[PDB]
């Protein structure tokens, strides 16, 4: 834990920290009905919400606003649904008391989203819980999601490679040695990036079905998302 | 373009 880092994730969890949903808004994926339809209306709330939270908390990340302006873009499109599936998986895990989890998972396992997509979804839910991952651990891997190089349409993957470099290294660190316990730890975490980018192609059909089904989305869900 | 990102940022 060296002080170039030691300090850097205090900055960052400081970051995650930051109380940025709002209760007014999570409240109601508990006090309103129950409905196909609401329950849908509910979910693109809070997932718009989010989006703007995570455009927040990606500004504040560190050497961020140093990026090229087309380039942050690409990496906020990209990176959008695996930071969202993060903190949702966050949730149900953790518990989160905002999270408001067991009335979360009914609105969504009746949001019509399809069985194909639901049941891996949630499981991905399980496992990842089974880890047993450290609020640190999940602050920071959101962190790798966002900055992830391999995401279409870039050029300058080295730049935000360099952003990344360092955080990866931090949690290489955190995981071994807050857990030497075993040294797969590293190695279980960025599995899961693997699985998340699994919901990508899920997302993409979901959000298909979804409209076919006239379902609309927010003017900002659309922009991230390419929603014609 | 995607306006409503970039206005977010600045913002
Ligand atoms: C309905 C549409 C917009 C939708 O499409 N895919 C998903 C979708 C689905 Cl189900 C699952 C996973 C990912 C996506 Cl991207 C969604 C809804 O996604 C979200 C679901 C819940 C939350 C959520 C709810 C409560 C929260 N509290 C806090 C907090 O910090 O207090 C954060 C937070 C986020 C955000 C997005």
């Amino acid at each position: 834990l060296t002080p170039d880092q030691q300090t850097l994730l205090h900055f960052i969890m400081d970051s995650y920290n930051k109380q940025r949903m709002p209760q007014e808004i999570t409240n109601k994926i508990l006090k309103e009905e129950f409905s196909a339809e609401e329950n849908f209306l509910i979910l693109t709330e809070m997932a718009t919400n989010h989006v703007q939270v995570l455009v927040e908390f990606t500004k504040k990340l560190p050497g961020f606003q140093t990026l090229d302006h087309e380039d942050q873009i690409a990496l906020l499109k990209g990176s959008a649904v695996e930071a969202m599936f993060l903190r949702s998986a966050e949730i149900f895990n953790k518990k989160l008391p905002s999270g408001h989890s067991d009335l979360l998972e009914e609105r969504i396992r009746n949001s019509g989203i399809s069985d194909e997509y639901i049941t891996p979804m949630f499981s991905f839910y399980k496992s990842i819980g089974e880890l047993k991952m450290t609020q640190e651990e999940y602050a920071l891997l959101t962190a790798i999601v966002i900055l992830s190089p391999d995401r279409q349409y870039i050029k300058d993957r080295e730049a935000v490679e360099k952003l990344q470099e360092p955080l990866l290294d931090v949690l290489q660190k955190l995981c071994k040695i807050h857990q030497p316990e075993n040294p797969q730890h590293f190695a279980c975490l960025l599995g899961r990036l693997t699985e998340l980018r699994t919901f990508n192609h899920h997302h993409a059909e979901m959000l298909m079905s979804w409209r076919v089904n006239d379902h609309k989305f927010t003017p900002l869900l659309c922009e991230i998302w390419d929603v014609q | 373009d995607h306006q409503l990102l970039r206005y977010l940022l600045d913002k």
